[PDB]
């Protein structure tokens, strides 16, 4: 699981991406200009936690 | 003594043919009545 | 400076004790200039032009010119040394959008410059490398994709590369309380399947030709050979020889699996009439015949029995080394292993090389210490075939383009007549012949098969294993904790 | 036998999105709450979605 | 070669290209062994009866 | 147990096969670049 950080290299072709940020993002910003600012929460789950 | 060929004659000599089956991982009264 | 092309150099430093060490990257950028024109080269009957492509320029003036402009960039020869890590030339042009070619390209020259940090100082440095007891608590598995319609696979510049056979090594992984299943991508592999003519002589008194201790058909006059066109990583940062190995270690297993390999030529048999047609080999069982048959409405194992009368029941194991590339500085070991003993002289016990050395190394530091209990120092490892193959792509009539490297025999048997099959065999095989006489027969072939309409981009040499070696690998693997289970 | 993204969801999974959905609100005694669906989007989502 | 695009002038209209002939100009370096060549006129035409 | 034929059968085992070899007179870039 940790082989990456034992054999490691400083450039990496593999970083990943943010889903759970965008999406939010793009929710909250639709809502953002009508009468619904308040009437939803959103949670992020995320395995780091 | 008398006696080309087309054909690779080395081809044949550096097949693999089996290996060795380690390397898989494996699975996973009526006579006594007396 | 001397130099025949526009290049970038991409240097790096380590420090031990109170010196410096610079490793570079080279890479020339040829988009824009006018193909090499054919050498006159001296023959056995008189003279003959010989075809060129860019990596020919590249010789030993160039190599002094680069060194030299390295080190006027450090500072001067008290200032370090310097050393080459790698070369590819990039045949593509560069244009101010292009900044994911340019990443790419930078992180293959990083782990070009770690690697060989590592494999020159990694004693004095303390940095480890891969070895089988790092996969002890986990269980490996394997995977295998047979695809010949459509696209293909892609190299760093973007060029096509054949990929009929894919094989891929992962691991798998439970969470132990929560009993979620996933599983991590390591290493993959792509190759394909060729022919070589080889018949059996009966009448020189010999005994009947014995494949596992079996004899086989008369009829029977080919060798299936299988070759490696490349090998990266997926999820890996680092991409070391010891990777390699692992990488090949999974391939053989997984192609002996219960003749997994013949299902490429059954897949391939399932379009009926075309370039990659098995049925081509009707011709050779009767000669009467003079057109392919057609089995796409035979079951697999008809099919398979017609195959059983005319191929032996064994594989070759070969692969393809360019001569440049983004991985040639680390394929580079195996030419090297070739030649086992230096001549020098010996007070008792011949010297032996340093290639033979280094893959040797490799292979017993993989397996902890076992293949050097399964197999003798000194015997051989790797064959030299001679062939020196063209790199390049062609526009196929489907829209992509498709690798130079689909013009093989069983393309010969479909598509030309009978005497250009003997041509192409020939070139292959002959042992009065020179390097350039065979290159110029490939040559000329292809272009009139193709009418002229395609490009050459490098050059490759075909080495091939020791099957002994093979075994001797396969079982030390095993004896050190190691199993494998494939899926598909 | 075969598996798809559908088989890990346990009810490890249900009892860690109800102690996140709870922190989020405030506590035990500021409420009660239920989950109302489940759907699972395997298209990924960028700036422009 | 006869199937496919044609040439075009330089408006862009498309001209008849069934045979292209080249003349070049060959160079080596005296000390460095480099090849290269220059290219400098085309001609385009066909045959008819 | 039940069960002439012609035909010389020790003949077939004293044929002479092969003999070794030794009694023959014998007769008579880019990768290392950096």
């Amino acid at each position: 699981r940790t082989i990456n950080r034992t054999l490691s290299r400083r450039i990496s072709r593999n970083t990943g991406s943010e889903q759970v940020l965008n999406l939010r993002r793009l929710m909250e910003k639709y809502l953002e200009d009508t009468r619904f600012k308040d009437d939803f929460i959103f949670v992020a789950v995320d395995p780091n936690q | 003594i008398q006696h080309a060929v087309r054909g690779n004659m080395a081809a044949r000599a550096r097949g693999l043919g089996n290996i060795s089956g380690n390397i898989y991982a494996r699975s996973d009264g009526a006579f006594n009545l007396f | 400076y001397s130099v025949p092309y526009p290049t970038l150099v991409v240097m790096s430093g380590a420090k031990v004790g109170d010196h410096n060490h610079f490793f570079g990257y080279v890479l020339p950028l040829v988009a824009g200039l006018a193909p090499l024109p054919r050498r006159e080269e001296q023959g056995p009957h008189g003279n003959i032009l010989v075809p060129r492509t860019w990596v020919d320029n590249l010789n030993g003036t160039f190599i002094n010119e680069v060194m030299a402009a390295m080190y006027a960039a450090i500072g001067g020869k008290s200032n370090g040394t310097a050393r080459i890590a790698g070369l590819a030339v990039v045949t593509n042009e560069i244009t101010a959008e292009s900044a994911h070619l340019a990443t790419t390209l930078l992180s293959a020259a990083d782990n070009a410059i770690q690697t060989a940090i590592e494999i020159r100082l990694g004693d004095k440095l303390g940095l480890p490398q891969f070895n089988l007891g790092m996969m002890a608590s986990d269980q490996p598995i394997s995977s295998v994709q047979y695809n010949t319609s459509g696209m293909q696979d892609s190299d760093i510049v973007g060029n096509p590369v054949r990929s009929d056979i894919t094989v891929t090594i992962s691991n798998r992984i439970r969470q132990a309380m929560s009993d979620y299943d996933s599983q991590q991508r390591l290493v993959a592999t792509t190759g394909y399947i060729d022919l070589t003519y080889s018949p059996q002589n009966p009448t020189f008194n010999q005994g009947p030709v014995l494949v596992n201790g079996y004899p086989v058909p008369p009829t029977v006059q080919y060798q299936p050979r299988y070759v490696m066109t490349s090998a990266y990583p997926l999820e890996l940062d680092a991409f070391t020889p010891n990777t390699f190995v692992l990488g090949l270690i999974g391939t053989i297993a997984t192609l002996n699996s219960g003749m997994a390999w013949a299902q490429s030529l059954i897949s391939n048999a399932a379009r009926g009439i075309g370039p990659h047609n098995p049925g081509a080999l009707a011709m050779v069982l009767d000669p009467e015949v003079t057109a392919p048959l057609d089995l796409s409405t035979q079951t697999n194992e008809q099919i398979y029995k017609f195959l059983q009368q005319v191929l032996y029941p064994s594989l070759l194991i070969s692969i393809d080394v360019p001569e440049e590339g983004e991985y040639s500085w680390l394929l580079r070991m195996i030419p090297a292993a070739e030649k086992i003993y230096t001549g020098k002289v010996e007070g008792e016990v011949r010297e032996i090389s340093e290639g033979y050395k280094a893959l040797y190394r490799a292979f017993d530091d993989v397996t902890l210490g076992c293949f050097s209990k399964k197999y003798q120092y000194g015997l051989p490892l790797v064959y030299a075939t001679g062939n020196r193959i063209p790199l390049g792509h062609y526009n196929h009539q489907d829209g992509h383009r498709h690798d130079i490297r689909d013009m093989d025999d069983l393309y010969m048997m479909n598509i030309t007549n009978p005497d250009t099959v003997e041509a192409w065999e020939d070139s292959f095989d002959r042992t009065d012949m020179t390097m350039s006489q065979r290159v110029v027969a490939r040559h000329e072939i292809i272009d009139r098969v193709l009418s002229g309409s395609w490009e050459q981009t490098g050059w490759a040499m075909r080495y091939d294993f020791d099957p002994l070696a093979l075994q001797a690998l396969i079982e030390a693997a095993a004896d050190a904790g190691f199993t494998i289970r494939p899926e598909n």
